[PDB]
């Protein structure tokens, strides 16, 4: 259909047709997509305005407006503004696109930030919507449960708390063998992936004490972190 | 409810129209639920579709005639693919035929000749006979006579579409205007100096007096009886010489020997 | 047998061909200038000498 | 009799089927498969005519079937039901082995090896239905299939380049219906057409198939200009994103006669020359193509007379396209002879053949042209004319109309004249000696660029098969 009927919907003056106007658009979001992102700056007077009780939904349809016409960054950003309705993203698997598009940028700015203080995390510096996506992706990689992916996503940005609660969690003696191989991964991965000298020594130090609280360990694995650190204490 | 909108417009006061829309356009959303949005038409369907049709109708018309450029885009707009769709059965109307005239005439008057043209294109099939050329065929000559550039042909048509006057006023008056600045800017480019009369004649004023004050508002002095539009012309060029995109645009031949090296020793 | 799948696309959206099509439902132009030039010559001639 | 050749036209089938899977199997070669693939589709079509076209019949019987068993029989009940040993699984002569595929094993869902096989069927059934000519139900059940087959799927890069051939016969077919034919029914699943192409688009940029990219984009336009939404193509190029990389130069032909065709309607001639030229080029010039290559010639010569150029009178006659340009070679004259009347009844009596291609609303333009042309040549013969003597000259009514077609004519500059009123003629302006001015530096330097441009791609193409040839062993 041409787009054109809810373009002139959206430009009557009365609040009141400019907000049914949202919903109709929101189920043809996707189909007439490539006519309304000539559009966009009306997308962006709505959302403005506070008399909207679908504020919410007008900066998602910009959102997706966005990531469509290859803007990458804009939709991300007006993915944390709508905040909520993001639900359908989150259950959908045809669009992961902008939750992938956050996982990204999360980091890098993080991996910056380590240098700086490593509990940047802890800060409010990472903005808040940020640091609740993140943590959702993670628990994903939980769902089909290896723990490898998890470590992963946390090793490149530089979490240290990820990197210990992920070992903790997986402290259970079932085998003792099993859970050193997966530390074995875990020690080789580091040192050929980080090279930032900050968060690869931490990580390591941490790891020599989660082998010895094992009664029983294979101490190749071990000695790898000892002459490493080059601690005569350790 | 519906037709208290209906027997407003033929009472005359088309400010009571408007002020009576805002209530109608929250009864607009129930039509749009009654029809399946041009997913499949039925005898049930075809009432639905004919009644949403009605309202925007009166209030296409209405606002034209009280200058209310963004209603009549909007309601015509909506207007535009109900007709297009579908195979006869009622899709179009003497309503229709007036209603895509004052359209074409709009854009005549913005002086968009890049929508018409495409304009035209969309709508060709359903203008070819089946409301064939009547009411539709007054911009249709208006953009012949202008493209050949006989401004005394275009003009003439404006007059005398005195007698076919119906809402039409509202982009005739506006496109005697466009005449005179298309006119207006030929005129210097062939000549430095007309006499007065002749200056009215080509522009189709009807004053003597008011040809020199459209001298003055179209920033030419006409002194003595004669035009000197040797003045602005060159200001102009002078003022658009200063402003900021502007060395590649200009082009510098210094900038040809700096741009052809550092292509090879890439 | 490659680029063949190509020929036949095109065709197909054109239908048929077209080039068909038209004949089943169905200084080059100067005159010789000689004859009217020699016309042209005599009258002015004719005046010319007697004038 | 039978037997032997449906037999004979199976086995081909098999062979080349069992080779395209073992390279896509062994690791990403990528082209090989690619290349192979287009070939396999000719050679399908041209196949099917002789050694009977129940081969198919024979293939589908013999695999680990899904519902590619369902579909067949309403293939053949379309066009009358046989049955001559054709249930579901008659034939077994896979036989165990992995390489015709483990009976046993696909059935169980250890494995499933069937994906691409189901893929490559639906493939060999459009290919055939065009080829054969069948329609209604068919169509509509190919296309109901098809859709939620392929986002059943999460697709390889590989399996992308395959529903790159797909979509076109898709699109192809539900246009065959609706062209024949009137429908309310049409109309309404046009708008479902676009919207799905349209979902698909996105997903290509993701998966990183310029293949897949470029073909939809061809699609989509040209749904655009069958339904006379110019609107709706000039917004849609200009989010721009159409490759030239990995696509075919018959691709290219396509897309860039689209740019050109919406360009035409809004009076920009000047991006249209260009694109119009190239398609020309880029088209293979052969004996079925051949159709592609008139529509595009009669095109190219409108968009030229509109631009005020004038084509040959050569050109028409010593091709061998010359009965088709019957028309074209008549409007070429009438602009030139100036003659108002002979343009009106010329485009009148070939009203019906213009107006299939189109073309037809823009020879309504090409009116203003002839008047035009005849203003130049009448400054070019006679610098210095009055007024007077031009009105004579093309007919015009009077001394007030003649003002009014130069005055406009030279704010574009196709005259360059200038009218001297207080004289009472008019003065032809361009006077040549344009070598002492700054111009002939101008004109060169963007000769001089263009030269550049042509070094860089001609560097850049030559080296890259050395290098894949090299690391290969070779002796």
């Amino acid at each position: 259909t041409t787009a054109a009927p809810l373009l002139a919907l959206l430009r009557e003056n009365q609040d009141s047709v400019k907000t049914y106007a949202l919903e109709s658009i929101n189920n043809v979001v996707d189909q007439l997509w490539s006519e309304i992102s000539n559009e966009l700056p009306d997308i962006e007077a709505l959302y403005d305005d506070d008399t909207f009780s679908d504020r919410e939904m007008a900066a998602l349809i910009a959102s997706k407006v966005y990531y469509n016409l290859g803007e990458y960054e804009s939709a991300v950003k007006y993915a944390l503004a709508a905040k909520d309705r993001f639900d359908i993203d989150e259950k959908s698997q045809f669009v992961e696109t902008i939750v992938s598009k956050s996982i990204e940028m999360y980091v890098q700015e993080a991996s910056k930030q380590y240098t700086k203080d490593e509990q940047f995390y802890t800060k409010d510096i990472i903005d808040p919507k940020l640091t609740s996506i993140f943590e959702r992706m993670i628990e994903k990689c939980l769902k089909a449960s290896e723990l490898k992916l998890a470590l992963g996503i946390a090793l490149e940005g530089y979490r240290l708390d990820i990197i210990e609660s992920a070992l903790k969690s997986k402290l259970d003696q079932d085998s003792t063998s099993e859970n050193v191989k997966i530390i074995n991964y875990l020690l080789t991965l580091a040192i050929t992936t980080v090279t930032n000298s900050k968060f690869r020594s931490s990580i390591l130090r941490k790891s020599f004490d989660f082998l010895m609280n094992m009664p029983n360990c294979d101490y190749l694995t071990l000695n790898k972190v000892v002459v490493n650190l080059n601690d005569a204490g350790l | 409810l519906t037709k208290s909108l209906s027997i407003a417009f033929e009472n005359g006061d088309y400010a009571a129209c408007e002020k009576l829309l805002p209530p109608i356009k929250i009864e607009l959303i129930k039509n749009n639920l009654l029809i399946p949005d041009l997913s499949i038409q039925n005898d049930i369907y075809l009432n639905d579709l004919m009644i949403t049709k009605r309202i925007l109708e009166v209030g296409a018309l209405a606002s034209i005639q009280t200058f209310n450029f963004d209603s009549f885009e909007n309601y015509f707009n909506q207007l535009k693919p109900y007709y297009f769709s579908n195979n006869h059965k009622l899709s179009e109307s003497d309503k229709k035929s007036k209603l895509i005239s004052l359209y074409l005439l709009n854009l005549l008057s913005q002086n968009n000749t890049t929508k018409f043209h495409s304009e035209l294109q969309y709508l060709d099939k359903h203008i070819k006979n089946l409301e064939d050329d009547s009411l539709l065929s007054y911009p249709i000559k208006l953009d012949r006579w202008l493209m050949e550039g006989s401004y005394q042909k275009a003009w003439d048509l404006l007059q005398s579409g005195s007698q076919n006057i119906s809402e039409f006023d509202s982009f005739t008056d506006i496109l005697k205007s466009a005449i005179r600045d298309e006119i207006a800017k030929n005129t210097e480019l062939s000549y430095d100096f007309l006499p007065l009369s002749n200056i009215k004649a080509l522009l189709f004023f009807n004053n003597e007096k008011e040809t020199e004050k459209f001298a003055l508002e179209r920033n030419w002095p006409i002194v003595n009886s004669k035009v000197y539009f040797n003045n602005q012309s060159k200001e102009k060029a002078d003022y658009e010489d200063e402003m900021m995109h502007e060395e590649d645009q200009k082009t510098n031949i210094i900038e040809k020997a700096m741009d052809y090296a550092i292509s090879i020793e890439n | 047998t490659k680029k063949k799948n190509e020929e036949i696309n095109k065709k197909s959206l054109e239908e048929d061909d077209e080039f068909e099509d038209f004949p089943i439902d169905t200084d080059d132009v100067e005159v010789d200038d000689d004859f009217t030039n020699e016309l042209k010559a005599e009258l002015d001639r004719y005046k010319r000498e007697n004038q | 009799l039978h037997h032997s050749e449906k037999k004979y036209a199976e086995e081909d089938q098999v062979q080349e089927l069992l080779k395209v899977l073992n390279e896509i199997s062994k690791t990403t070669l990528t082209l090989d498969p690619r290349y192979i693939w287009r070939s396999l589709k000719d050679l399908s079509s041209l196949r099917n005519q002789e050694l009977l076209n129940a081969e198919t019949l024979c293939f589908t019987v013999n695999v680990l079937y899904p519902d590619s068993s369902s579909f067949k029989k309403n293939l053949l009940k379309f066009i009358t039901s046989n049955h001559k040993s054709s249930v579901p699984g008659s034939a077994e002569l896979r036989n165990s082995y992995p390489a015709s595929f483990y009976s046993v094993n696909t059935e169980k869902k250890t494995i499933e090896v069937t994906a691409e096989i189901n893929c490559f069927m639906h493939l060999l059934v459009q290919l055939f239905l065009w080829d054969s000519k069948e329609l209604e139900q068919l169509v509509e059940f190919n296309r109901k299939v098809v859709i939620p087959n392929l986002l059943c799927y999460y697709n390889l890069r590989s399996l992308n380049l395959i529903n790159a051939k797909l979509w076109f016969y898709i699109y192809l077919s539900h246009e065959t219906l609706a062209r024949s034919s009137e429908e309310i029914n049409s109309d309404n699943q046009n708008i479902i057409l676009r919207s799905t192409m349209m979902k698909f688009l996105k997903i290509a940029s993701l998966k990183h198939d310029n293949e897949t990219k470029a073909m939809l984009i061809n699609l989509i336009l040209r749904d655009f200009l069958n339904n006379g939404e110019v609107d709706s193509a000039s917004d849609f190029i200009s989010k721009l994103e159409y490759p030239h990389t990995d696509v075919s130069s018959s691709l290219e032909a396509r897309y860039f006669f689209y740019l050109s065709k919406i360009n035409a309607i809004q009076l920009d001639y000047s991006t249209a020359n260009e694109y119009i030229i190239a398609a020309i080029r880029k088209a293979p010039h052969n004996s079925k193509s051949l159709g592609f290559l008139q529509q595009s010639n009669k095109l190219h010569c409108c968009i030229q007379l509109l631009m005020g150029d004038i084509p040959e009178l050569s050109f028409f006659h010593q091709s061998n396209m010359q009965k088709s340009l019957l028309p074209y070679y008549h409007l070429t004259k009438a602009v030139k002879l100036g003659d108002l009347k002979k343009f009106t009844s010329t485009i009148t009596k070939y009203k019906q053949l213009l107006l299939k291609d189109d073309t037809y609303q823009l020879c309504v333009r090409l009116r203003s042209n002839v008047i035009k042309t005849g203003i130049r040549i009448i400054s070019l013969t006679y610098k210095k004319i009055s007024l007077r003597d031009i009105c004579l000259k093309l007919n015009l009514d009077s001394e007030q109309t003649v003002e009014y077609m130069v005055s406009r004519a030279i704010r574009d500059g196709v005259i360059e004249a200038k009218i001297n009123h207080e004289d009472g003629f008019i003065e032809t302006t361009e006077l040549l000696n344009i070598y002492d001015s700054e111009d002939p530096q101008q004109v060169f330097d963007e000769r001089i660029k263009f030269a550049n441009q042509l070094h860089d791609e001609y560097l850049v193409s030559m080296r890259y098969p050395e290098d894949k040839k090299t690391q290969q062993n070779e002796k």
